[PDB]
């Protein structure tokens, strides 16, 4: 039954006509009286050959491009994933119940797009760049594609300017640069997505001291989480008016998990405009851990191959693919940047798991949250001996980077005393001031919730600790000391650390006089 | 033109079906795409049987119709070698990527050989001294051989193959490839520059005194590009061992992303797959492309690879697989580098096959031995002293505890390429400064010190010198108040004239969004297409 037998059957062999002659004159009227039971020929437009788990196999669209959106006749977005040599496999950008077998599908004729631009930045929009706050339609927009490759070696450039994050063991220990992702990894309820608020808060506060080139745009990336979490999300950052700076895309946990996968890239195509034009990105995926289970589920309902924890072969180009849009552009392509904080929830603290150490090979460091520490009231619970910024260090404050490496150092010697003797068999008089000045530092840390520090008061309250001016405190009262210690300074030395970046020698003992006359509580 | 050129039958993400007429391409040709965006290179995978080839994307295919010309090159990927690729930057489908031209070539060599044969291999184990302490203490390199650096996702495997570039890559005297597989983009970006700062690579009329090329397939790319560009890298190092002659340097980070890749390229070639997850091919898929990297009669090729293991599963058949490959396998840890013990070698994982003591001399092969003998008996007792502590030991094992905790931290050293981010100016320490330090803790020349002595430090003139300070700085710690440069008069102004030096700046109070801005009138109404392509709203029914 080969071809070169089939391709015979080509040209004709029968030399006696008396059926195709007599047929050709009775087709005609037979198809005639069957024309209401026809649907009408599909080969530019679709026609749904199945539907189901979220996926439809579409009859036609003869010329649809790979990855492309299409349209139901119920309104519903799909996406053109394999382009098979009988039907079209799409994924359904929604609920599937409402696409039948036998439903038009028409062709967009462009690869998924969402719109970018200005006038995206306010707004609540869904996993496809559609506005849900009800505030109308997105104007002053463009459509820009979700799946841009990211830029490569010679479009990039070091990472060289701060991201304050205003959290105050972020910014001192595990600093930020500009075009850098960096990991917020830890337990569910342990301060992952107050650290990524606080640095949004934060941006609100930087951008009206900037002169306007130096502005951040936050974009949140909420996959997974519940509605009334989003909503009251974007009341904290519609009250304390992040929101003119921050676009908001939200694929909740009853959206369809192709909208959740998709979520994350129409994000991403938002905050690389402001990367694109040279103006500065801040791009948060909260819980990037439930965009891999979004896509582990369209995986296999499309009967894919599980691996390890049954999660694809592709699930670290899911996310590699999408970090590596967290970029610093070079001076040719206009300087900008997009920083990424990727989320990463984890189960029991294990770090070994498989979603968790792909991102940690994609990213440039992590910020980790431990439970431990949360439970004591240590928050935000920065587990200090494994949270890393390399990419950032040498990129932070150099106000900070004088005083945070004696403030990292004697946190490493707390740690290493701590190893040695928690209980009382023996007490030295030079550990027990290794144990009084690291619960010193411990408590200066540890800062509340939706109100990030600016970076100048932020590196006098740890001049204030790692010198001395607080081992009068015990450890209960150095809360309160800190803004004894802020609000009593004359706000001018702020001023000066602020202008030129760095503690001068005059501005040195200046503020070592005015943290000699400051009151303390602890007395 | 119209046999031999094939038209795109069906798409399924990096796999493309092309059907040709007549006249299929061979197995690993390249067949290029006409009308996309991008050059689009397919490499033909497989023969499907219907006059259809299965082939592989070397970029994305977002974009591809089904009816798509494909014209058949003939032959298989080929990349520029020769010395005119030196200080450039290529892709997988060997395009220039650092904007620095054309690169003049040699010749066009395809990606895709054999291994040399079994006659052409050599024998000859001679010492790569690296000047890391447990490097070339405990499994020493081998300078025409295989070295794995073994590794679970921040463990140090980057840092580490960066500091064998630094140590290694400069007083080799030859010729340096570094192939990057899939791993991030700033690394390479990075790795770029600093090589323009230390000469390595020459840019402008001067590209011929370049060392180093670069091959870069990185993690953004498509699973098609980061199976291939590891070929392609390897095909740049065989060209200056077997025509030129001469002795190479590939340094090959992270070779689990060749492994990776073609994992996530057969789900969707149709094949049964194998353990954990992985393509049924996986041990001749990675034997075809290591056994290429080897040193032959002709010339040499140092190869130094990061190897990651998934979800810190040494047992995870991608990394378990190249263990076999490999005549030096350095293994880093993560519960070592959780205590602060950098390079995070494994010293009783690591292993050379160059730790042979008619190779590299008895008295290093017994200090080598006699220090995986004490870390042995150390981790043996580990059980007991978590539980029931110190106390409970003999006081034989105490010396083992005590000794033990001493060259565990011996082994760890500063790098010149991690100063830049923890302060501590880096050591190279020779192999005769290795070898005496440690057989000097081994016999006992050392008790006296404390275990942070060891800690950080280059050889054993160094624990003394910073022994000596940790005694000297438990006496004096204070005694600072005043009659220093913080008089309130001498050196320091006024607080308030300090505010008026501030250069104040002008905020424009606008955001400069819609400067050039153009905005896609977007319609209130889902905008397709029908039948005859016409830009139609979206019809009202379902
Ligand atoms: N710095 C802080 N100070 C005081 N309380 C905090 C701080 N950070 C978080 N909390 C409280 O602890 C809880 C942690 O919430 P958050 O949403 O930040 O954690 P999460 O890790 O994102 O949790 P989930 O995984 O459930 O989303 C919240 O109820 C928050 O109000
Ligand atoms: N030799 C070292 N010295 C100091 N720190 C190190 C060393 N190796 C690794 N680290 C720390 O661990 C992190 C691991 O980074 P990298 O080497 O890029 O990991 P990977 O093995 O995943 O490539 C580094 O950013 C650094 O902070
Ligand atoms: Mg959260
Ligand atoms: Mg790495």
């Amino acid at each position: 039954a080969d071809a070169k037998a089939l391709d015979e059957l080509r040209k004709p062999k029968f030399s006696s006509k008396y059926l195709i002659q007599h047929v050709s004159q009775k087709l005609i009227p037979a198809v005639k009286e069957w024309e209401k039971s026809y649907q009408p020929p599909v080969i530019h437009l679709g026609r749904v050959l199945s539907v189901g788990d979220g996926i439809a196999r579409v009859y036609g669209l003869k010329s649809v491009q790979a990855g492309e959106l299409v349209c139901f006749d119920s309104g519903v977005k799909g996406m053109a994933l394999n382009l098979q040599a009988d039907h079209v496999g799409v994924v359904v950008f929604g609920n599937d119940s409402v696409i039948h077998q036998g439903d038009l599908v028409y062709r967009t004729g462009q690869i998924v797009n969402v719109p970018i631009g200005p006038g995206t930045l306010g707004r609540v929009t869904d996993g496809l760049g559609q506005p849900i706050d009800g505030k109308g339609p997105l104007t002053n927009v463009r459509s820009s594609l979700v799946e841009v490759k990211a830029p490569g070696i010679i479009a990039r450039q070091s990472v060289r300017e701060p991201l304050f994050t205003g959290v105050k063991a972020v910014d001192a220990l595990v600093p930020i640069g500009r075009g850098q992702r960096e990991l917020i990894i830890g337990d569910r309820q342990t301060g992952k997505t107050a650290v990524a608020i606080d640095a949004i808060i934060h941006q609100k506060n930087c951008n009206e001291q900037v002169p306007k080139a130096q502005r951040v745009y936050c974009v949140y990336v909420a996959v997974g989480q519940k509605r009334s979490t989003v909503a009251q999300l974007v009341k904290l950052f519609t009250q304390t008016g992040a929101m003119r700076y921050t676009i908001m895309v939200s694929a909740t946990a009853s959206d369809a998990a192709p909208l959740q996968f998709l979520a994350p890239y129409s994000g991403c195509a938002m905050a690389e405009y402001f990367r694109d034009t040279g103006k500065h990105g801040l791009i948060i995926y909260d819980d990037l851990s439930k965009q891999s289970v979004a896509y582990r589920q369209m995986s296999l309902l499309l009967r894919r191959p599980p691996g390890r924890e049954a999660f694809p072969g592709d699930v670290f180009y899911l996310h590699s693919r999408l970090l590596e849009r967290a970029a610093k552009l070079s001076k040719e392509l206009g300087g900008g940047s997009l920083t990424a904080f990727p989320v990463i929830e984890t189960q029991a603290g294990d770090v070994s798991a498989y979603i968790a150490t792909n991102v940690i090979s994609i990213t440039d460091g992590q910020i980790f949250l431990e439970t431990e520490l949360f439970y004591k009231g240590i928050r935000p619970a920065l587990n200090v001996g494994l949270s890393v910024s390399r990419v950032g260090s040498a990129a932070q404050f150099p106000g900070m980077k004088q005083v945070a490496g004696t403030l990292k150092l004697e946190l490493a010697q707390y740690r290493e005393v701590a190893a040695f003797a928690q209980f009382g068999s023996d007490l030295d008089a030079a550990t027990q001031y290794v144990l009084e000045r690291g619960a010193r530092l411990t408590e200066m840390l540890k800062q509340k919730q939706f109100a990030p520090i600016p970076i100048e008061r932020q590196t006098v309250a740890v001049y204030a600790a790692t010198k001395g001016f607080l081992d009068k405190v015990r450890v209960q009262d150095i809360v309160a000391a800190e803004e004894a210690v802020i609000s009593q300074v004359n706000p001018a030395v702020f001023k000066i650390l602020k202008a030129n970046g760095k503690i001068t020698p005059a501005l040195d003992a200046h503020l070592k006089a005015e943290l000699r006359k400051v009151k303390l509580p602890g007395a | 033109p119209a046999i031999d050129a094939g038209y795109v039958s069906q798409v399924i993400g990096p796999v493309v079906d092309v059907r040709f007429d007549g006249e299929l391409p061979s197995i690993l040709s390249s067949l290029e795409v006409e009308g996309h965006s991008v050059r689009l290179v397919l490499e033909v995978a497989q023969h499907m049987g219907d006059n259809t080839v299965r082939c592989i994307a070397m970029d994305s295919t977002d974009g591809l119709v089904r009816g798509q010309k494909v014209v058949d090159t003939g032959s298989p990927i080929k990349v520029p070698v020769g010395r005119g690729t030196l200080g450039r930057i290529m892709n997988v489908i060997g395009e220039p990527v650092d904007e620095q031209g054309p690169i003049d070539a040699a010749d066009i060599w395809s990606i895709h050989r054999e291994a040399p044969e079994f006659t052409e291999q050599s024998t000859e184990q001679e010492i790569l001294v690296t000047g890391i302490k447990v490097v070339d203490l405990l499994a020493p390199y081998q300078r025409g051989g295989k070295i794995g650096l073994f590794g679970g996702a921040g463990v140090g495997k980057t840092v580490l193959i960066m500091e064998l570039i630094n140590n290694v890559a400069k007083a080799h005297g030859g010729f340096s490839v570094f192939a990057g597989v899939g791993e991030r983009t700033r690394e390479g970006n990075d790795l770029y520059r600093e090589m323009i700062e230390s000469g390595v690579i020459k840019l402008g009329a001067e590209r011929g005194n370049s060392k180093c090329t670069l091959v870069y397939g990185q993690m953004n790319e498509p699973p098609g590009a980061r199976a291939r560009v590891a070929l392609t890298g390897l095909t740049v190092a065989e060209y200056f061992r077997d025509i030129e002659g001469q002795d190479v340097l590939l340094f090959v980070d992270n070779i689990f992303r060749f492994t990776q890749a073609n994992s996530e390229v057969s789900a969707l070639l149709g094949r049964i797959p194998s353990a954990v997850g992985y393509q049924p091919t996986l041990a001749t898929d990675l034997g075809g492309l290591q056994e290429r990297i080897t040193t032959t009669t002709k010339g040499s090729i140092t190869s130094v690879q990061a190897v990651y293991v998934p979800a810190d599963d040494l047992t995870d058949p991608a990394p378990a697989t190249t263990f076999a490959h490999l005549d030096a396998t350095t293994v880093l840890s993560r519960s070592i580098a959780e205590l602060g013990i950098y390079p995070a070698v494994d010293p009783l994982d690591s292993t050379s096959r160059m730790l042979n003591p008619n190779v590299i001399g008895a008295e290093h092969y017994n200090v080598a031995r006699g220090v995986q003998k004490v870390l042995q008996d150390y981790k043996n007792l580990q059980d007991i002293i978590a539980i029931l502590g110190m106390d409970e030991l003999s006081e034989e094992d105490k010396l083992t505890v005590a000794r033990a905790r001493k060259i565990q931290r011996f082994l760890s050293q500063p790098f010149q390429v991690a100063e830049v981010f923890t302060g501590t100016p880096g050591k190279y320490v020779d192999l005769a400064d290795t070898i005496s330090g440690f057989q000097g803790v081994l016999t006992g020349k050392y008790d006296d010190l404390p275990e942070m002595a060891f800690y950080m430090v280059g050889d054993i003139k160094e624990v003394k010198e910073k022994a000596d300070k940790m005694a000297k700085d438990i006496a004096s710690r204070k005694e600072a108040d005043n009659k220093k440069v913080s008089e309130e008069l001498k050196d320091i102004p006024s607080l308030d004239k300090l505010v008026s030096e501030i250069k104040e700046v002008v905020i424009e109070e606008d955001d400069g969004l819609e400067e050039d801005f153009k905005a896609e009138a977007l319609s209130s109404e889902t905008v397709v297409l029908n039948e005859e392509g016409k830009s139609v709203p979206l019809p009202k029914k379902n």
